């Protein structure tokens, strides 16, 4: 497997290059709350397509069986969207940057029943990243980790790759000048945030199901099949 | 079968 | 504000001394098994463990320094996570089996409904710990991390949040201290540290599913749920 | 008020 033979710099560069683009929402005001769920789900559906091409570019992911790739993406796709959302919301405190033309605040969450809670949690994660001064290089490592880790205990190469990324994360902190103590502390802080992103994703799937069962908000077959995988 | 299968192979 | 003044070894011994006991179930190999009765055994056990967990939480360094309201929130978020990691820890030397209690050891031919996926996930976690050769000293660290971490991002004067993070950092130090003491290289320590914390994501995931099933069990109104369990469950909804 | 509250308070 080519992944394990990469240096830390080579790992980073390969991950930055694989970064999916920032998509835009549909244009045109106050949000209905089926208008808003439409926009979001439509955005999530188009992002999923780019996520699948990003995933194939994550070192070591191509070395997996198609079925193992399917499983990891099905398990982690909402987490991966969320950490993306949280990431590009960093420089917008109090705001969630779903798209450059779709910046939402907690207030607009109330439109959808039980959307305020995730808004708060997502906002919490964002400010946390902000106050941690999360670098883009650390972010792409964290997002890769989610992809490989989240579905792994629902199935050995993967763990070797996970170590590789850990090596890269530590390598990135040492270069930033952090002391030894500060390095493992920051590593720990980052990885603990992944438990919360997992938590947010699980609450997320719950609402998607009940939104599907209502059939008021249009969901793409792709989104539906991703949703089905969690049941 | 699965949309995800097609997208991963393309 | 003691917790921040403890050396790594004093941290460990303190945590080791606070360890709750292994309780017994009321399992009778006389009595014929059923989905309802077996589930009642598990929820009964869980309820009794909860009482010990609450008093174990008070002995976790830094925890008592928190407001009562914050203590309540942290336990409500983390209790099932803590039960689950306790389960998979004492199940380590029983490959393919989950030691809920010394007299209740399940291979997950149990059967009962909707619980298959987890015995598998709990077994995977348990076996994972076994391959890593997790130590008791590392275990009590992980458990304390879950207590303080699982509820931190749903909890404004904010320095209770900072104090908790300061305690978490201190526990991170204690984990590395142990791994270095075990002869691991620097690279090895970071890797092991990461591997351990990533498993906490799966435990979070298992717990989330846990609360889901517990809700359905409540609404199906067959398996008896204690008042404390129902209150914790209401906390999550 | 909560059981958890009282036990913790004890
Ligand atoms: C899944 C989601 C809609 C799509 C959202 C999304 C879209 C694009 C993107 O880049 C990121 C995200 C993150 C959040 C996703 C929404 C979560 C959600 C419902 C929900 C409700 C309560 C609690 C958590 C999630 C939803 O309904
Ligand atoms: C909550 C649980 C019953 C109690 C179990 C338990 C009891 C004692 C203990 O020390 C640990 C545990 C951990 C697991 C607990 C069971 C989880 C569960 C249902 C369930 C179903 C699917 C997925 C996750 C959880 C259950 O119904």
């Amino acid at each position: 497997s080519l992944a394990l033979s990469l240096t830390a710099d080579q790992m980073v560069s390969a991950l930055l290059d694989a970064e999916p683009p920032i998509l835009y929402s549909e244009y045109d005001r106050p949000f209905s709350e089926a208008s808003m769920m439409g926009l979001l789900t439509n955005l999530a559906d188009r992002e999923l397509v780019h996520m699948i091409n990003w995933a194939k570019r994550v070192p070591g992911f191509v070395d997996l069986t198609l079925h193992d790739q399917v499983h990891l993406l099905e398990c982690a796709w909402l987490e991966i969207l969320m950490i993306g959302l949280v990431w590009r919301s960093m420089e917008h405190p109090g705001k969630l940057l779903f798209a450059p033309n779709l910046l939402l605040d907690r207030n607009q969450g109330k439109c959808v029943e039980g959307m305020v809670e995730i808004f708060d949690m997502l906002l919490a994660t964002s400010s946390r990243f902000r106050m941690m001064n999360l670098q883009g290089e650390e972010f792409v490592c964290l997002k890769s980790i989610i992809l490989l880790n989240s579905g792994v205990y629902t199935f050995d190469h993967i763990h070797r790759v996970l170590d590789k990324i850990t090596d890269t994360l530590i390598h990135l902190m040492a270069k930033a000048g952090l002391t030894l103590q500060q390095q493992h502390q920051r590593l720990a802080q980052l990885l603990l945030i992944l438990s919360h992103i997992r938590h947010m994703s699980n609450k997320g799937m719950e609402h998607l199901y009940s939104m599907k069962c209502k059939n008021v908000v249009p969901l793409s077959d792709l989104l539906l099949e991703m949703l089905d995988a969690h049941r | 079968h699965k949309i995800l299968h097609r997208l991963l192979q393309d």
